[PDB]
């Protein structure tokens, strides 16, 4: 798995950034990282794909930076909306394709 | 042996000479007639080579491939065909189907290169 | 809009074996790349198998590498899945997922972008 | 379809009818025939050399070993190979051909005695 | 460097320009002029079909497990190929050069055989 | 009939190399591809290394990989294994088996038949 | 090695099957098993190549099978001299050839 | 006779990086492959990298294949190695030297023929 | 690594020897073992190469074998001069290119 912080809180109105942990195989080999949020017991959705580049139809809120074998989703003021646990992930190894993520519950407060 | 040695021997002997044959298939009106006759030798044999390269068997005469061999084709089993038969009788008895077997060799190797591009596309 | 029907369900034996399909639609099945992904019941999310456009390629998890085997119908439009053996720890939602490789006229996408409502494999 | 079957159509549906056009290359009179006949054969020569000199020999698709340089072309991958034909991609790229040839038979050199150097290599 | 550039120079200068030399190979009138065309496109035919039974299709340089004799020549591996000319190297072999071709045609073809029996092993 | 014999083994103390012969008659001899086969006094059997019928290929158990080395001699009917260091473990009876491996124009054997008498070696 | 009894037991008058489970990434995915009978002074023998052929002089009291990630092995009525431990094996790969399994004594009373 | 000098950084941090330089003179550098090794302050040697002649292949242990990557210009006869993200474990006198491996075309070295001055590295 | 002894000593006039043992992969399959001398703080130098082979410049003093899976290098005379750590470097085909083991003391009286 990728390692990153268990939960994390926040408040409305204010931005936050949530870290995302990789060896050098697992970002750092491949500028691939992508961020799915699912709802509690909901299918889950995608949020962005590569480090920056955005889905049509996603918020221009929700964004996305890489640094060494680490990235980050930046988030801005929180909507009432914008609770759900979110899912680091990237492509690492030809034969281990895909390795994913804990959850992160962002706790709005 | 030489030119044609295992005409009639069984399959495994004559296919283990194969390298005789596939060089013996290269070599004033006089003139013109050599012309040609040489012409069509070049150009039957280039039409072979291709045939054999659009499979992706150029380069070797023991080729594989992964068709299915359709029993329907014959149900002879190994031992016959590759132990108690010669080539001659064996060509004679797929006549009717290789044409069969040249599309499926076509179709099966399209989807061969294809999905080897598509394993290098991976990063 | 895209929608990813999943029939799926789960009641099996633990040695038993379960087939799942997936039916898409709301656009060209043919031209994306599917694959299947897990999450079991409070644990985060971990992918499963998948296929390309054509059917003819396809990969697995160290995990299950020689027990499933997923493979597509173009033009019915359907992605199935045949498990076999099995082990308890399977038991987790599936969801059919759109992406996670394309072929080399395509650009490249290394994602999901469309993700059906799957279903819960339930082992006894 | 047949032969030149897909000529107008899309990038890609050409890509799998390569097979048909690739298999389709082969006195007052007999002089003539003769000379359109060897000179046909002397043409598919050079492509099968000019292939073999490049690595793909045999395959009908093959892949390099040179970064594409975006000065020749800068159109991405869905314009090109879902909205163009063969015919305007052949004449878009056609000054750059033989830079492009140039590198390829270069890249191949370069791989080739590294590849040697690994069966030295105990 | 051009055609037949690095003839006069050294072994290794010359092993790595094998390309340059390898393209540039390839009424009455008329007449010479085809058969003259054909002769050097039979020639060409050969080469490529000899080194189509030896493994080595498509690769201008190819290895080969046939192994080397001291009988065929007493020398040290620099004086070969960073000393002595092509020229006099094709002259010294000259003598045994059908047993190499004999030896090497055989080693491919009993590759061939292994390679088909391994492709089955399952 | 078909009958093989066997020919050496013995006291070997660790490190001095030792060669098995066997010989193999009633038969056509150059058709088969042989196998050994070690049969502890006490454990059950394991297959060791498997040899194609023209003498080319060889294939060895992982465990004694570097240290085996099998061969043919088609001219006159004899099979000489022939290995080194031969450890502690190297203490048990060895079988010259026929069979286990087919030149892939016959019919797939797979298995090995008409065993031999088998020879004992030990290591002090 | 494949997990087989170590010891069965079968009285004449009946009918006594041997088992033999492997791992389904060598026995389940080739259909390549072979079963041998060792008498303890002589070397083994083939009395089922196959899951079910059997070769020629081998009565037909042998009876060989293959289910999931076992090989069975039935042996009909028995008799006295039928006593000699039993051995499956079976392709395991192109990386690893051939594992035997343990031995089985079976006992006539 | 030949000179073969170094230099590079020899105080870092944990995760960052340098590059180590080699410069060499009194004989043809573009014939000759090179090769980094490394020495620990009390330790014996251990091998790092080695480079062909022509500067096209690239060898590493496999500690450091996604750490290190060195590269050779012919023409200013030079060397380098960038070391990225590295662990204490580096912690050595870098020592660079000729030879290695020949270039498949004149005589097999398998050696390493001149060993320059060193360069001491150590991380925070 | 390889297994080398940590030390040795011995008086002018005479001779010693050093050994060096590894797998029987390294030693045993390739003749290419090699010995290194490095003074105190100093360069190392090339002593052997090959298994016998000495380079220019180099004393007939120093001198190699190989036996199996071991290497031996044998000096002569002992001048007292060769105060210094003694190594040995062993080819070990692809993907383990050079190996070496613990360092050896040349102690002189
Ligand atoms: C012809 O058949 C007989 C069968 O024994 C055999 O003597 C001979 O070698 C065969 N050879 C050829 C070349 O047909
Ligand atoms: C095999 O060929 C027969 C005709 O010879 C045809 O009816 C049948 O469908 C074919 N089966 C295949 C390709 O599986
Ligand atoms: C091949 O099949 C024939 C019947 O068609 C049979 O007589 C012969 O024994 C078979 N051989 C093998 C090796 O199965
Ligand atoms: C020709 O263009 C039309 C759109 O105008 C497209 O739908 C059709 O597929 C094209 N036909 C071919 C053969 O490419
Ligand atoms: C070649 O260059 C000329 C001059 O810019 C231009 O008109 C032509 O289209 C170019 N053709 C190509 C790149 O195929
Ligand atoms: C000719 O040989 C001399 C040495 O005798 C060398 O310097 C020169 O480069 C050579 N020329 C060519 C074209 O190889
Ligand atoms: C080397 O050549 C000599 C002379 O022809 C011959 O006797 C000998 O067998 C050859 N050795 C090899 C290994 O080819
Ligand atoms: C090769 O052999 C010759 C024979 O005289 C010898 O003088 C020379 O040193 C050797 N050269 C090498 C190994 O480069
Ligand atoms: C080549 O053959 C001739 C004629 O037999 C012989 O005299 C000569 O010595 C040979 N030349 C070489 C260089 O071996």
């Amino acid at each position: 798995a990728l390692t990153q912080p268990p939960s994390v809180s926040g408040s409305p109105g204010q931005s936050v950034t949530i870290s995302c942990t990789g060896t050098s195989s697992d970002i750092g080999s491949y500028n691939y990282v992508s961020w799915y949020q699912q709802h509690p017991g909901k299918a889950p959705k995608l949020m962005i794909y590569d480090v920056t580049q955005r889905p049509s139809g996603v918020s221009d809120r929700f964004s996305g930076s890489k640094s060494g074998n680490t990235a980050s989703l930046t988030i801005s003021g929180l909507q009432a909306d914008d609770e759900a646990d979110y899912y680091c992930s990237a492509y690492a190894g030809r034969q281990t394709f895909y390795i994913f993520g804990g959850g992160t519950r962002l706790t709005v407060l | 042996l030489g030119f044609l040695g295992a005409a009639g021997s069984t399959m495994g002997a004559a296919s283990m000479t194969l390298t005789v044959q596939a060089r013996n298939l290269l070599s004033t009106v006089w003139g013109i007639k050599q012309l040609q006759a040489r012409v069509l030798a070049v150009e039957r044999y280039l039409r072979d080579q291709q045939l054999l390269g659009i499979w992706g068997c150029s380069g070797k005469l023991i080729c594989c491939t992964n068709v299915p061999w359709n029993s329907s084709w014959s149900n002879r089993n190994l031992s016959e065909i590759w132990d108690n038969m010669t080539w001659l009788q064996w060509d004679k008895e797929i006549s009717n189907y290789t044409q069969i077997i040249y599309g499926l060799l076509e179709e099966s190797q399209n989807q061969q290169e294809k999905n080897e591009q598509d394993l290098l596309a991976l990063d | 809009e895209v929608q990813l029907v999943e029939t799926g369900g789960g009641l099996v034996q633990p040695g038993g074996s379960l087939k799942l399909s997936c039916r898409a639609s709301g656009y060209t099945f043919s031209s994306f790349a599917m694959s299947w992904v897990r999450q079991a019941p409070g644990k985060g999310l971990e992918w499963v198998s998948l296929i390309n456009d054509r059917g003819g390629l396809t990969f697995y998890v160290d995990s299950v590498k020689g027990r499933f085997t997923i493979s597509r119908d173009n033009s019915k439009n359907t992605l199935s899945l045949q498990m076999h053996s099995l082990r308890d720890g399977d038991t987790a939602v599936y969801y059919c997922a759109t992406g996670g490789m394309s072929s080399a006229l395509q650009s490249s996408k290394y994602y999901f972008d469309f993700w059906g409502q799957g279903a819960l494999v339930t082992v006894s």
